[PDB]
RNA sequence: GGCCAUGGAAGUCGGAAUCCGCUAAGGAGUGUGUAACAACUCACCGGCCGAAUGAACUAGCCCUGAAAAUGGAUGGCGCUCA
């Protein structure tokens, strides 16, 4: 029974942040570790919120959702790949200061 | 080689109860004296009644509706093991109902060596929804377009020798 | 003396296998029944001991 | 045995658990310091701890 | 159950031409050609096009069904030899005794002459398949290259020096000495 | 590099513990590797494909279990959709 309470809850908090700020553009990364992610929320505090999950349930979760907010329909086919969500609004320029910031290369 | 037989009997009736109930077995036997011995031997499996307090009323065969259709069968049976006493649900393709009986005698008998004694048909439903078929054995058939060959014939010949080749094609 | 580079590859014939417990045969290690027929295809199996 | 000072260890070791508003650091301590077992307001951690996780007394400390 | 039929496609890449006539498949492409006799087996073909193959079991069980796509890979497996090659690397692997290996040719045959294994006097030898080329790495040491068009032939030869590098009467968790294959791959890198 | 044991043990010698915090994800750690770390690997969560999958149990035939002495007996030959 865990999973669908998890998926509720996930479903839940995905709504709950939608409402809350808005606008927000193309956020994915590949090969990017767990101390990484955790250096952008850490002085992403408040600003920002790292909204994390995956793909195909929040497609349908939310396309299935497409009533109480509709708009957005068309825009689901952005969704492609490892893709996360920075949930916040600012501006172009101001988002990218704060979380472009921590880059690891390797060759 | 059975048949299906609907019999009906009652309890003999009393001066105190002159009507009892009259039961009702759809019994797939052999012949109709068959028939009304596994009928008594269901009842006092389910009822106060005995073949000598009791009467049989009618005994009738009950055709295939269509007999020229192909349908899906799905069979309940309860069969006896060396071991225990077992549940099973089996389907057959057949266009009459006796005939999926008859197939599921042989079946039994062929993977799990349960004799005509060892067997209580439950039930026998003709599945008319492509979606209650729930044996792939039997599932295999209901596919559209079905086409196969029959590789590798081997024809019976009437004679010893041959004085060609033989084949195999067809 | 190997180098641990080699002693990886050749540990991988040598070594990473799993043991018949009733007829001592020597089994891939992910193996859930032994291949011989002389034991019954037994699950009863155990992985080869190590050097210690 | 937070003496009026759980909160200064949390806010000493400033640098530690990257959680979600400083009480969640103080929470890391919490978690760490139970793997020891001492007074702990009289038991082990993990359940004082788990008081305030859900909610027992108070610290919002701003 | 007696599946009513099963199926496998396989797929012929642009260059190459599979041949099939009475179940001996004669796969062509860049490389060459292999052939292989599957008469052994009881199977039926149908050329979809000329770049797909349907391979079909009528009213097989379960193990019939298992010689199916056996049949598909190996057909598949004479397709990528004939188009893009073999190559298994073999690495010498030794703790104090080095192993000498020379590439010779006796009797009009190749063989791989192995000598001073484990610091025996014996002399080891290994026939070379035909259609299987040896070569002795010069950008790796201690490396042999074995490589050609049949998977088969080359792996076996492969697993010929192997087998006849094995160690007997020693603890072969510690004496580990012997010839391995340690790369497993094709002519053309992908 | 959690605590204590330990010459040293940092997850991977051994004992109380088995928590917390971020997480969608991660065990005071499933292994290989180090004197020890590191290293990589896994536990679980991701991306990808896309329609099935896993577990326990029941009983039919077959197999293991199944070792004796002159050479030899489903009566013999032989039989494998028998
Ligand atoms: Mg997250
Ligand atoms: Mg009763
Ligand atoms: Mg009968
Ligand atoms: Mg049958
Ligand atoms: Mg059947
Ligand atoms: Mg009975
Ligand atoms: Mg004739
Ligand atoms: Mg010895
Ligand atoms: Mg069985
Ligand atoms: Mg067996
Ligand atoms: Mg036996
Ligand atoms: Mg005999
Ligand atoms: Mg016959
Ligand atoms: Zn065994």
């Amino acid at each position: 029974g865990g999973a669908r309470e998890k998926k509720v809850q996930y479903f839940s908090k995905l709504r709950e942040l939608l409402e809350e700020y808005k606008s927000i553009f193309v956020v994915g990364v590949d090969n990017v570790s767990s101390q990484q992610m955790h250096e952008i929320r850490k002085a992403l505090r408040g600003d920002a919120v790292v909204l994390m999950g995956k793909n195909t349930m929040v497609r349908r979760a939310i396309r299935g959702f497409l009533s109480e907010l509709p708009e957005f329909e068309k825009l689901l086919p952005f969704i492609k790949g490892n893709v996360g969500f920075i949930f916040t609004n600012g501006d172009l320029k101001s988002i990218r200061d704060i979380v472009v910031s921590n880059v690891v290369a390797a060759p | 080689r059975l048949n299906e037989y609907q019999v009906i009997g009652r309890n003999l009736p009393t001066e105190s109860v002159p009507e009892p109930k009259l039961f009702r077995m759809r019994i797939f036997a052999p012949n109709t004296v068959v028939a009304k011995s596994r009928y008594w031997y269901f009842l006092q499996k389910l009822h106060k009644v005995k073949k000598a307090s009791g009467e049989i009323v009618s005994v009738n065969i009950i055709s295939e509706a269509k007999p020229t259709k192909v349908k899906t069968f799905g069979i309940w049976l309860r069969y006896e093991s060396r071991s225990g006493i077992h549940n099973m649900y089996k389907e057959y393709r057949d266009v009459t109902r006796v005939g999926a009986v008859e197939t599921m005698y042989q079946d039994l008998a062929a993977r799990h060596r349960a004799r005509f004694r060892s067997i209580h048909i439950l039930k026998v439903v003709e599945l008319e929804k492509t979606d209650d078929v729930k044996r792939q054995y039997v599932k295999q058939f209901l596919t559209k377009d079905l086409k196969f060959p029959l590789p590798h014939r081997v024809q019976k010949s009437k004679k010893l020798f041959q004085a060609t080749a033989p084949t195999t094609f067809y | 003396m190997i180098e641990p580079s080699l002693k990886a590859l050749a540990s991988k014939y040598n070594c990473e296998k799993s043991i018949c417990r009733k007829c001592y045969a020597r089994l891939p290690p992910r193996a859930t029944n032994c291949r011989k027929r002389k034991c019954g295809h037994t699950n009863q199996l155990r992985p080869k001991k190590k050097l210690k | 045995i937070p003496l009026d000072e759980i909160f200064e260890i949390a806010r000493k070791m400033q640098h530690k658990s990257f959680g979600k508003n400083l009480a969640s650091v103080s929470k890391e301590i919490l978690g760490t310091a139970q793997s020891v077992g001492c007074r702990v307001d009289g038991k082990n951690p993990h359940d004082i701890i788990d008081a305030i996780n859900a909610g027992e007394i108070d610290v919002p400390e701003n | 159950m007696k599946y009513i039929q099963t199926d496998q496609i396989l797929d012929i890449p642009e260059g190459v031409t599979v041949d099939i006539k009475a179940r001996v498949v004669k796969v062509t492409g860049p490389r060459g050609e292999l052939t292989k006799d599957l008469k052994h087996i009881d199977v039926t073909f149908n050329k979809i096009n000329n770049r797909a193959i349907k391979i079909t079991v009528h009213n097989g069980d379960r193990k019939h069904v298992a010689a199916l796509r056996t049949v598909k890979s190996l057909i598949a497996n004479l397709i990528t030899g004939v188009t893009k090659g073999y190559k298994y690397k073999m690495r010498f692997v030794y703790a104090h005794f080095p192993i000498n290996v020379n590439i010779i040719k006796k009797d009009g045959q190749d063989y791989v002459e192995i000598r001073n294994f484990l610091g025996e006097k014996r002399v080891r030898e290994v026939k070379i398949h035909e259609g299987v080329t040896m070569e002795i790495s010069s950008t790796q040491k201690d490396e042999l290259i074995v490589s050609g068009n049949s998977l088969e032939a080359v792996s076996q030869n492969a697993a010929d020096i192997q087998q006849i590098c094995r160690v007997r009467n020693k603890d072969i968790r510690k004496f580990l000495d012997g010839i391995y294959v340690s790369e497993r791959g094709t002519i053309v890198e992908e």
